[PDB]
RNA sequence: UCAGGGUUCGAUUCCGGAGAGGGAGCCUGAGAAACGGCUACCACAUCCAAGGAAGGCAGCAGGCGCGCAAAUUACCCACUCCCGACCCGGGGAGGUAGUGACGAAAAAUAACAAUACAGGACUCUUUCGAGGCCCUGUAAUUGGAAUGAGUCCACUUUAAAUCCUUUAACGAGGAUCCAUUGGAGGGCAAGUCUGGUCGCAGCAGCCGCGGUAAUUCCAGCUCCAAUAGCGUAUAUUAAAGUU
RNA sequence: CGGGAAACCAAAGUCUUUGGGUUCCGGGGGGAGUAUGGUUGCAAAGCUGAAACUUAAAGGAAUUGACGGAAGGGCACCACC
RNA sequence: GAAGACGGUCGAACUUGACUAUCUAGAGGAAGUAAAAGUCGUAACAAGGUUUCCGUAGGUGAACCUGCGGAAGGAUCAUUA
């Protein structure tokens, strides 16, 4: 039960660069399940998993999509700004 | 203060075909463990390894008369070893069992005083078995020659007499203060 | 044969072997006693630190998991170290400033499996064995 | 290369119900339980030549 | 550590050598460059009424520090020996007990019938079927048959004791007087399991398992192996004809 | 003949039935002909030559497909003409 | 026949430099390594469409390109005049 991500930059191999909404930027890795037909992108939203490990990285394990993002304001979890 | 170790585990750890045969032995011999067998496996090894090197010198060879001789003597008197045999050409072509058969345990057993390789070992554990003045618990003993006729019940464990048994003569005041009085 | 073969020839042969014995990796340790002056436990067995803080490691593929170690200043030499903590939320049992008792992989000095750049495993916290906290045999004494 | 959690440490042990010990019987002493090996193995033990079988079987 | 060849260690119960905080010097005496002598410096520490004064456990215990790691602030000169003026005294030499799973030896925690049955080579019978020896289990409880582990008059041990090795009185029907520690996918001995999870947690020296019928996990059940021991880490050796 | 894993080899034969003389180099792969000291060099560079760390295969040979903007190849308007 | 004492020898120790050996802190810098599923080129696995590679020198975003002499471990064991 953790919040979100968005991809900022792609370094390739198992590694990606994104910008946590609230403001943390870390290398995540893809998620093994999601990977199999998910391929991350530089704009996107996404799921990185994070436990007791001051939270300086994170891996992706699912993504999300785009049309829905005007949802998100419905998503109530994108301010009145994103 | 000198000390050494009896036993020697095999090289090798899982091999069935060995595993049965050491089982067999165990079961026919009324054996407690692997070590059990294990520990003459390697009391065997040590005699051949004996045996071959004195094979190898010369007849006649004070070294090898004087300790050839010994060893079989030895061999002989606890009756592991028969005398054709009774010359090293034989103890080469030798086995376990062969040692294997003279301890306590089969012998309570080998004449009725047990009915078993059982039996036999927890009556020797539980003092009811002397070679001849002396208890012996040792159902691991070796039994030498001429003291196979002096192994019988002890003076006193009940049978070798001696009243009856602290279960028994428990019984005997089991029959007493109740159904004789109050 | 690579060798001569001369009655007289032992100073040839005796030192031609003291020559490429050291290519042979074993040998060599021993002789330059890397053990003592590289190895981060003493040439010793077990080593006894502190720990710094916990880290999840990213397990090589093909595998995959956070392999969650400690990284630990030893005693004796004032060495960083980092060293796994086995068994199923054991870490649980370990917290920052602990000490612990580490020991090798049994792989030579050689990490292990997937576990990257690790060498050493925890054995005991709370003075206190993984093992006997990890089955409640004994606890996280305090 | 780390950064990641451990929120999930220890999931599936504190997850996994946990068992009775139920109970029953007491395995034998020393060598009466090697006896029972040896006859249970071999005289037992006897044997097919069903072309095999096991030690830890189900149906 | 064993083919044979070899391979490695040796501080450590004996021998030879060396030192007693570090360095140096010296007295005595046949023998000492002695430290349970002394003396200086050097490093350390202590008492003091502050001028002074006294000290060296790499002796026995014990304690701090160190660490992966190591025992009693216990009894005795009776044994074994030593020394002295000495038969007679004195000996933390040394013995003696306590701690002591370095490690090594012996090897308990249950044996025998009976019913009862479950069974197989043997014989008889055309078959069905029946008998039968060798017995193993498995209950049903029986049934008589048992021993120290504890406990304990007495006695032994020995300087005096302890323990052992000794024994009257007690001490075995299981729910015990209650055995463990690793493994069960391959190597590798042992689940073509049941619940749970779903490349998660974990497992896994190596190869590899787990992405929803998991024989690798997590637990039970069951089974294996070694067994009063077994696992783990590490130096090193064997394997290694990979010196 | 015989050798070798084979490709091959009258020497790469006479090697477990392992012993004619002598000399040199190698002990998994990477780090690396690298660091560092010495030496030689006008210079460019050469010789000697580690480790930390890294990693379970690196590699050889033969066998077979697949595939080729390699050679002789073919076959079909799902190819061309 | 003592303290003391003349001068000497041994010479601990102390103070300052030199010497040699071994070990060890360090802002930063530059290698190599892992390594690996990233970015930019195509330098040399099918003649990889410029055969490949060695020695060596100069040069280039980067793989690399190029001359001069080698090799085939090549794409020729042949050239039939």
């Amino acid at each position: 039960g953790q919040e979100y991500a968005q991809v900022i930059k792609m370094l390739g191999n198992g590694r990606l660069e994104a910008m946590c909404f609230d403001g943390v930027k870390r290398l995540c890795h893809i998620r093994g399940k999601l990977r199999k037909k998910v391929w991350i992108n530089t704009s996107d939203i996404i799921l990185v998993g994070l436990r007791d490990y001051q939270d300086n990285k994170a891996d992706v394990i699912l993504k999300y999509n785009a049309d829905e993002a005007r949802s998100l304001k419905a998503y109530g979890e994108l301010p009145e700004h994103a | 203060w000198v000390c050494r170790k009896t036993y020697v585990t095999p090289r090798r750890p899982f091999e069935k075909s060995r595993l049965d045969q050491e089982l067999k032995l165990i079961g026919e011999y009324g054996l407690r463990n692997k070590r059990e067998v294990w520990r003459v496996k390697f009391t065997l090894a040590k005699i051949r390894k004996a045996a071959r090197e004195l094979l190898t010198l010369d007849e006649k060879d004070p070294r090898r008369l004087f300790e050839g001789n010994a060893l079989l003597r030895r061999l002989v008197r606890i009756g592991v070893l028969d005398e054709g045999k009774m010359k090293l050409d034989y103890i080469l072509g030798l086995k376990i069992e062969d040692f294997l058969e003279r301890r306590l345990q089969t012998q309570v057993f080998k004449l009725g005083l047990a009915k078993s390789i059982h039996h036999a070992r927890v009556l020797i554990r539980q003092r009811h078995i002397r070679v001849r003045k002396q208890v012996v618990n040792i159902p691991s003993f070796i039994v030498r020659l001429d003291s196979q006729k002096h192994i019988d019940f002890s003076l006193r464990s009940p049978y070798g007499g001696g009243r009856p048994g602290r279960v028994k003569r428990k019984n005997a005041k089991k029959g007493q203060g109740g159904a004789g009085a109050g | 044969m690579g060798k001569c073969r001369g009655l007289r020839t032992a100073r040839k042969l005796r030192s031609h072997r003291r020559d490429q014995k050291w290519h042979d990796k074993q040998y060599k340790k021993a002789h330059l006693g890397t053990a003592l002056k590289a190895n981060p436990f003493g040439g010793a067995s077990h080593a006894k630190g502190i720990v710094l803080e916990k880290v999840g490691v990213e397990a090589k593929q093909p595998n995959s998991a956070i392999r969650k170690c400690v990284r630990v200043q030893l005693i004796k030499n004032g060495k960083k170290i980092t060293a796994f903590v086995p068994n199923d939320g054991c870490l649980n049992f370990i917290e920052e400033n602990d000490e612990v008792l580490v020991a090798g992989f049994g792989r030579k000095g050689h990490a292990v499996g997937d576990i990257p750049g690790v060498r050493f495993k925890v054995v005991k916290v709370a003075n206190v064995s993984l093992l006997a906290l990890y089955k409640g045999k004994k606890e996280r004494p305090r | 290369k780390v950064h990641g959690s451990l929120a999930r440490v220890g999931k599936v042990r504190g997850q996994t119900l946990k068992v009775a010990k139920q109970e029953k019987k007491k395995k034998r002493t020393g060598r009466a339980k090697r006896r029972m090996q040896y006859n249970r193995r071999f005289v037992n033990v006897v044997p097919t030549f069903g072309k095999k079988k096991g030690p830890n079987a189900n149906s």
